[PDB]
This record gives C-alpha cells, structure tokens and sequence, in this order.
C-alpha cells in the first residue's frame, strides 16, 4: 500500500546512535529553558511570568 | 551493584539520596519537579522508582529532589 499512509512507522530511530553522537552535549540537562523554545513556536507578546515548576512555587 | 565502576552508566542501585542529603523524586511522578525522563520513554535506562540513574550520560548519577528550590542534583555514589 504506497497510498494507504499506515501509522505504523517503516523506519524506527535508535535513541543509541543519537547518544554515540552526543548532540546534546548535556545541555537539555543542565538547562530545561531550551526545551521551553522548542515547544513554543513563538514568545509571549506580553509579560511571562515564568516562574519556576512547583507546587507551591 | 550499588557501587560504579566509571560513571555509572548501568549502575541499577538502590541509592535514592542526593549528595545534598536530599531524597530523589519519584521518575514516574511529576510532582513536585516536571520532566521529559518518563520511565516509559526510556525503559533501557532502568528508571525504577526514585533510584539515582544515568540517562544523559553524565558523570555521576543524578535525580530530580523533592525541594522547589532544587531542580535536580547528583547522588554520592561509592565506586568499585
């Protein structure tokens, strides 16, 4: 079925080839803000209040 | 093994305390620190629980504390 688009991926990627490059760098783990732009396509036009990740904070 | 051998890479102990003297935070729970390290998503990195582990390939094992103001930290793991 080359017209009929299954969902079922016909290549699967290997987490393992991506850590023997080490793109990341540790970076996504020593900063989590890098994560935040790539989620948002754009930034706020107003203030953003940011804030840290809590319950109570 | 609750030792490492060179960063603990496939260290599967049971140390669930920073080297801050903190107790680490459950991966499969998001409180009260969110993450993108879901025991799901990496089920090869043996994310069991609140154990201290290595899933970015860091020098030492590391978790997410239980404390606002502490994001994540590194756990005192003895070597072998």
């Amino acid at each position: 079925g080359s017209k009929t688009i299954q969902e079922k991926e016909q290549e699967l990627k290997n987490l393992k080839d991506n850590v023997e490059l080490e793109r990341l760098k540790n970076e996504r783990h020593d900063h989590d803000e890098e994560a935040e732009r790539k989620a948002l396509e754009d930034k706020l036009a107003d203030k953003q209040e940011h804030l840290d990740g809590a319950l109570r904070y | 093994e609750e030792c490492m051998h060179g960063s603990g890479e496939n260290y599967d102990g049971k140390i669930s305390k920073t080297m801050s003297g903190l107790e680490c935070q459950a991966w499969d729970s998001q409180s009260p620190h969110a993450h993108g390290y879901i025991p799901s998503k990496f089920p090869n990195k043996n994310l069991k629980k609140n154990y201290c582990r290595n899933p970015d390939r860091d020098l030492r094992p590391w978790c997410f504390t239980t404390d606002p103001n502490k994001r994540w930290e590194y756990c005192d793991i003895p070597r072998c």
